[PDB]
RNA sequence: GACUACCUCUAUAUGAAAGAGGACUAAAACCAUAUUUCCAAACUCCACUUUG
């Protein structure tokens, strides 16, 4: 009934297999029509649905088993004849019942007085129990008088199971045989021929919509109206109107389609199946506006019709489009979209090196020459030392800037074109052209020495990374040789060859949750021993958390993800730990066990596919994602078995030493990367660490869906180039005078953020005198864009900068003690939960929790960390904006090339596009400065919130993409710990304007509590809303 | 009790910050002075009868949390028998009870959020455990105190007849003997702790104060047992 | 319902098309972050939100 699909039927799952010739219900890996016998076994749940469909909502438990045994034979048991008689039957019956129900049989032809059947269930049930004279009702006798009801339910099941079965078989792809499919096809051909498909004013006169929408208002404005009921009787009035116009709903097919759109508008704004939550507006259902909207959401189905088979013409599968290959197009466009948005951010950095004022495509060949002409030469050398660790000369800046744009352009031009890709010959790029044309190789170019000074420094980046986290200080030199000298494991730049592999902080934090447990119930013991501490404000813990982080990423993940035996032995532990205890409620019940000679990438490709097929069903009902905690426990148990089978279990005991060990840590390392990866590396050096990590995650999802045995070797070679660029990441300069030319140019710049006599202090000078120290978030902003934007932000008010009370706030208390107390008090609350109801105790706890939050906003403000938070927040808004404008870029090639399939030919292409009111030159202007990151280059023009208003004038093309733009702004800001509210759109002339911005709350100490804290601060929220609204 | 209800818009007036004993009791007295008329023809003699025992001072309200699939059942027990009950959706529709902000990120629906209001209105709540399809126990409780019992063989009809017997035993224990003596010891301990804090605000951190809380908790636990007796 | 989606099929036009479907289409979720929120376990089928 509810779920035809995604349901076990013969201990086998059910899928639907769509085809251009029809629909098909199929099991899991089969291809047969099983739509007859799946639908026949799905019939003991139609009986269970009808019993709910005849009973009232405060369900009397014994009227619910009379009915269920009158239909099913096995379901029927025994009940006292007197007990049903004592109760009043009318009160427990459904609303359709309690009066006379009339129905016609399915088989009966036409409607006649004789054919209609009358049933008074309350009267009928009363007379049958009157004839029942026994301690318990006798099934043959009672059922026989119930025959007029049993014939109703059989008819109800057989007719509803026949409409569902017809709905599945007709659900074909790009249909032209259905009503509403032929109609859409008819309107689509009256637009390519530039005509008018429909007239709203003439179809609204046949519909008599003046007779509606005044009876809709006469119900809404009716006296004694109830907001709990008004949507249900606005439904009845609409249905009553159709009943009167029914003679030409069956014979017009556009007066029928006009009815479905006004049926659908009525339950988005006056909903009936949606948890009401709000009163509808009488603005919503008035003549003139209700036919403004129907014109707008019937043109939307024509535009979704055009691009859905412009997609079927780009990929040459317009006759053999299967359910599987639409699912295959969905994967390869997830990787192509992800790979475009990293070529646009690297094109942004190549903009800033060469000419920061250009607002066009610099990766165009000719327009790069006009951008190369105007280069501030002193800035390019200082910028080159940040992206690359090497120093460039004056004579080499003619040829290194053509070597960079020749690394983005041949890759970015192949990906954008919506056609068949060859992923070999996508990552070679031997040459690059230099016009003034002379094609230079990359092998004989200056860039080659940026590899063997780079691939050969991998064993010292590991050693110098360890010193930064103080791993060497808390561990002896003989205790790090046995973590790189293990057989087979050998410090790979690869991270994981399996999709949906967790991160380390998800593994370490949740692995702490399974080891340290209350030990008072039927324990779910995973036999864990290393997830020991969580004290992030210590430094002995911060050494072991960082040593566990790189044992796991650089050694454990590459081996564990490719050993069939290692992965299976951890999957087989988690399955037999779950389904070996008493009861039926067991979560990992319906997921299969890993086969032998099965690669771990083929098992987790199954776990990926089950996680995404069951996402709609897990959100209908409030169900947790049991696949997410399955992937946890396999990797939590997997990293514990690694660290104990090998003797590396001392990592749990740091034990800071005093004796200085001047010993060497030799690690082995080998890599077979030849000098053909020397153009994809140049793109990865222009990306930020967050961008590199998330493109590597999408590259492994796509690589675990390809079939050829090479061209996966292409991806796992490009995936190692990513990991060689994450090793460098955030080096930065160490000499002071290589980022500033004077002591006064430093002091001029750093006084945009503290602006006082506080620069001659201990956090801002080195240790003594007047030698400056450099801030790691003040050149992180100079490296990327955002440097002329964050200067505009902090120059607005003088309270944003560091003042004299902020440093004086860092000497008020000890701070470490506050955290020590906040921990002791919290621990106590677990053993004595009645401390929450002790006002004096909760008043103290809250005070101690405030002293932490005020100190840490003071700690971050003093070190200018909050400048890095603003830069990260700014990047995630402009790139999500750029991800929408490349979806509109795809739709332009799916609608334009369909017109060309039907300036000689370019004249007839664009003149169609202004008749549909598609992509303009005013929208291609708005689609360019979003996708080319032109907010960053200083001069504002429009704010950030006026770019999200530009994004939904470009994407008003369809409402699926138009409605989701503003839902994504609220989710990006909620990730950074804030809220946003947005004053209504009909009052602010359809613009986004901030109603309220507040820090997210954390809600300590229980569930019905008032002790809470802000996730950021009130001073940061003020800083954030002046970045959004800033021209 | 725990006084914690979400902002509620009732019959055009918004009640906010309902996290104290004074703002909850200002909302309950608004609900009984709130006028109404009931519209139904089948249930005129039933629903208007339910809002009369409840309005009367000598009446006990029973919540019975998740009675059916999506249905709560408010029961009013009169002083001499007479247990009637309506669905809680009828109660919300007659008194026009909503949420003030239904779209805040820290809220759920009215089927989840109204349980905080109903555990401040009622005296007894009932929550069936349904151990593997069939029932197991009923788990009675008091809302002023937190004395929780666990009916084992009682049916829905049988259970209502037991709630007046459940209320009588708890009230008699509180009135005299052990409750009077046990309550006094807890009050003396609280005063000592309160005074201890006053000398120094840092007394809570000290182990001696922490040890004192353990004694108070033990006394409270012992006190509930006297009520169950 | 911009937030608080969208599309496809379905006609005894009503106990209702108030039905099913969607990795098929989007958004999320997943991913190398700077720290306070105790935690673990919790199979499947079926109702459908109304003073009627």
């Amino acid at each position: 009934t509810m779920r035809i699909t995604k349901v076990e039927v013969d201990r086998k799952k059910v899928l639907i297999s769509r085809d251009k010739n029809g629909g098909k219900l199929v099991y899991e890996n089969e291809m047969q029509d099983n739509t007859e016998q799946i639908m026949h076994h799905k019939k003991s749940s139609f009986y269970k649905s009808v019993v709910n469909k005849t009973i009232c909502r405060p369900e009397q438990k014994q009227m619910k088993k009379l009915v269920h045994g009158l239909l099913q034979e096995n379901s029927q048991e025994k009940i006292k004849v007197s007990d049903v008689t004592k109760l009043n039957i009318s009160n427990f019956l459904n609303h359709r019942f309690k009066k006379s129900l009339y129905y016609f049989p399915e088989n009966s032809p036409d409607k006649s007085e004789e054919y209609r059947i009358e049933i008074n269930l309350s009267q009928l049930l009363e007379d049958s129990l009157k004839k029942q004279q026994g301690t318990f009702i006798c099934w043959e006798s009672f059922s026989k008088d119930m025959e007029l009801y049993i014939n109703w339910a059989e008819n109800y099941i057989s007719s509803k199971t026949k409409l569902i079965k017809k709905s599945i078989r007709n659900n074909r792809i790009q249909s032209t045989e259905s009503r509403s499919g032929q109609l859409m096809d008819r309107y689509m051909k009256d637009i390519l021929n530039k005509n008018k498909p429909f007239d709203i004013q003439s179809v609204s006169e046949k519909y008599q919509l003046e007779k509606l929408t005044s009876a809709l208002k006469a119900t809404f404005k009716e006296a004694k109206k109830n907001d709990k009921e008004i949507n249900y009787k606005l439904k009845s009035t609409l249905q009553n109107h159709e009943r009167q116009i029914i003679e030409e709903l069956k014979e017009n097919s556009e007066l029928n389609q006009f009815n479905i759109e006004i049926r659908k508008h009525l339950e988005t704004y006056f909903p009936i199946k949606k948890t009401n939550r709000k009163v509808g507006d009488i603005r919503n259902l008035e003549i003139g506006e209700i036919q403004k909207i129907v014109n707008h959401r019937l043109k939307n189905k024509i535009v979704q019709r055009i691009l859905q088979e412009g997609k079927l013409a780009s990929y040459e599968i317009e006759s053999t489009v299967n359910s599987n290959s639409l699912q295959k197009i969905k994967i390869e466009e997830a990787f192509a979209l992800k790979f475009i948005n990293a070529c646009l951010f690297a094109s942004n950095n190549l903009r800033n090196m060469v000419y920061p004022v250009c607002k066009k495509d610099i990766l165009m060949i000719g327009e790069f020459k006009n951008s190369f002409k105007e280069i501030k030469h002193k800035k390019f050398i200082r910028q080159w030392s940040q992206f690359f660790s090497q120093e460039i000369t004056v004579d080499d800046i003619e040829l290194a800037s053509w070597g960079l744009r020749g690394a983005i352009a041949p890759i970015r031009n192949e990906i954008i074109h919506l056609k068949k890709h060859s992923w070999k010959k996508f990552f070679n790029n031997p040459t690059f052209k230099v016009k003034k044309t002379s094609e230079f190789l990359y092998k004989e170019t200056l860039f080659k020495d940026y590899f063997y000074s780079e691939l050969d420094s991998v064993p010292e980046l590991i050693i110098n990374k360890m010193e930064s986290s103080k791993i060497l200080d808390y561990y002896s030199s003989d205790q790090l040789n046995q973590v790189f000298t293990i057989p087979n494991f050998e410090l790979s730049l690869l991270t994981s060859a399996v999709p949906f592999a967790p991160s380390f902080k998800r593994v370490y934090l949740k692995g702490f949750d399974y080891q340290n447990q209350d030990e008072a119930q039927p324990d779910y013991n995973l036999k864990l021993n290393i997830y020991n501490e969580k004290a992030f404000n210590s430094e002995a813990f911060q050494a072991q958390y960082s040593l566990f982080k790189m044992v796991y990423y650089q050694v454990f993940l590459p081996q564990f993800t490719t050993n069939n035996d290692l992965f299976k032995s951890s999957v087989d532990f988690i399955l037999t730990l779950n389904k070996e205890r008493k009861g039926y409620a067991k979560a990992f019940q319906d997921i299969r066990k890993m086969n032998k000679d099965e690669k771990p990438s083929e098992y987790m490709s199954y776990i990926q596919s089950q996680l995404m097929l069951y996402q709609k069903k897990q959100e209908e009902k409030e169900k947790i994602n049991h696949f997410e905690k399955f992937i946890n426990q396999v990797f939590i148990k997997g990293f514990n078995s690694f660290i104990e089978k090998n003797r590396l279990t001392y990592i749990c005991h740091p034990t800071k030493n005093t004796v200085p060990e001047n010993d060497n840590i030799e690690i082995p390392f080998h890599t077979d990367m030849d000098d053909s990866n020397i153009a994809f590396w140049l793109m990865c050096k222009l990306l930020d660490a967050k961008q590199l990590s998330e493109l590597r995650n999408e590259m492994i999802k796509f690589s675990c869906s390809l079939q050829s045995t090479e061209e996966i070797s292409t991806f796992t070679k490009a995936r190692e180039v990513i990991g060689l660029a994450l090793l460098n990441g955030e080096k930065g300069c160490n000499d002071w005078k290589e980022l500033f030319d004077d002591k006064e140019a430093w002091k001029k710049n750093m006084s945009l953020y503290v602006s006082e006599e506080l620069l001659q202090s201990l956090p801002y000078t080195q240790e003594d005198g007047q030698t400056p120290v450099i801030n790691r978030s003040i050149d992180l902003v100079k490296k990327y864009g955002t440097e002329t934007i964050l200067e505009k932000l902090f120059s607005s008010s003088d309270d944003y900068k560091v003042s004299a009370k902020d440093i004086a706030k860092l000497h008020e208390y000890d701070v470490t003690e506050k955290i020590a107390q906040q921990e002791s008090l919290h621990k106590q609350w677990i053993e004595k939960p009645g401390l929450a109801r002790d006002s004096a105790w909760t008043k103290k706890y809250q005070n101690v929790i405030n002293d932490i939050s005020n100190y840490q906003w003071a700690k971050t403000k003093v070190e200018l960390t909050q400048v890095r938070h603003l830069h990260q927040l700014t990047i995630d808004l402009l790139s999500r904006l750029a991800g929408y404008m490349s979806i509109a870029d795809r739709d332009f090639q799916f609608s334009s090339n369909y017109i060309l399939e039907r300036k000689v030919d370019l004249k007839q292409l664009r003149l169609t596009l202004e008749y549909l009111e598609l992509f303009d030159n005013r929208l291609k202007e708005k689609r360019n400065n979003i996708s080319h990151f032109n907010y960053l280059n200083g001069q504002l023009g429009n704010s950030i919130l006026e770019l999200f208003d530009d994004a939904r004038d470009v994407l008003s093309y369809d409402r699926k993409l138009k409605n989701a733009v503003s839902k994504s702004l609220k989710e990006i800001l909620s990730s950074h710990g804030m809220e946003v509210t947005f004053k209504p759109l009909y009052q602010t002339n359809h613009h986004l304007k901030i109603d309220k911005l507040q820090p997210k709350k954390i809600h300590h100490l229980g569930e019905k509590s008032t002790v809470s804290s802000n996730q950021v601060s009130n001073e940061y929220c003020q800083l954030v809303r002046t970045l959004l609204t800033m021209k | 009790m725990i006084y914690y209800i979400k902002d509620l818009k009732v019959k055009g007036k918004i009640f906010e910050n309902l996290m104290n004993k004074e703002a909850v009791e200002g909302l309950i007295t608004f609900l009984k002075k709130a006028e109404f008329e009931i519209y139904s023809r089948e249930n005129y003699s039933k629903y208007n009868k339910w809002f009369e025992m409840w309005k009367s001072p000598t009446s006990s309200l029973v919540f019975w949390k998740n009675y059916s699939f999506r249905c709560h059942l408010l029961f009013v027990i009169e002083k001499d028998g007479e247990c009637l009950g309506i669905p809680a959706s009828v109660f919300e529709s007659v008194l026009q009870i909503y949420l003030a902000d239904p779209f805040a990120p820290d809220t759920k629906e009215l089927f989840v959020e109204v349980c905080n209001l109903y555990e401040c209105l009622a005296d007894v709540t009932v929550v069936e455990h349904f151990e593997a399809e069939e029932s197991a126990w009923h788990k009675l409780t008091h809302n002023e105190t937190e004395v929780s019992k666990r009916v084992y063989s009682k049916d829905d009809d049988e259970l209502l007849k037991y709630i007046p017997e459940f209320l009588d035993t708890i009230a008699t224990n509180k009135k005299s003997q052990k409750y009077n003596q046990i309550q006094g010891k807890i009050q003396e301990i609280n005063k000592e702790i309160a005074t201890l804090y006053e000398s120094s605000e840092d007394y809570i951190f000290t182990e001696y104060v922490s040890n004192l809380y353990r004694e108070s908790a033990k006394l409270e636990q012992h006190s509930k047992q006297i009520l169950k007796e």
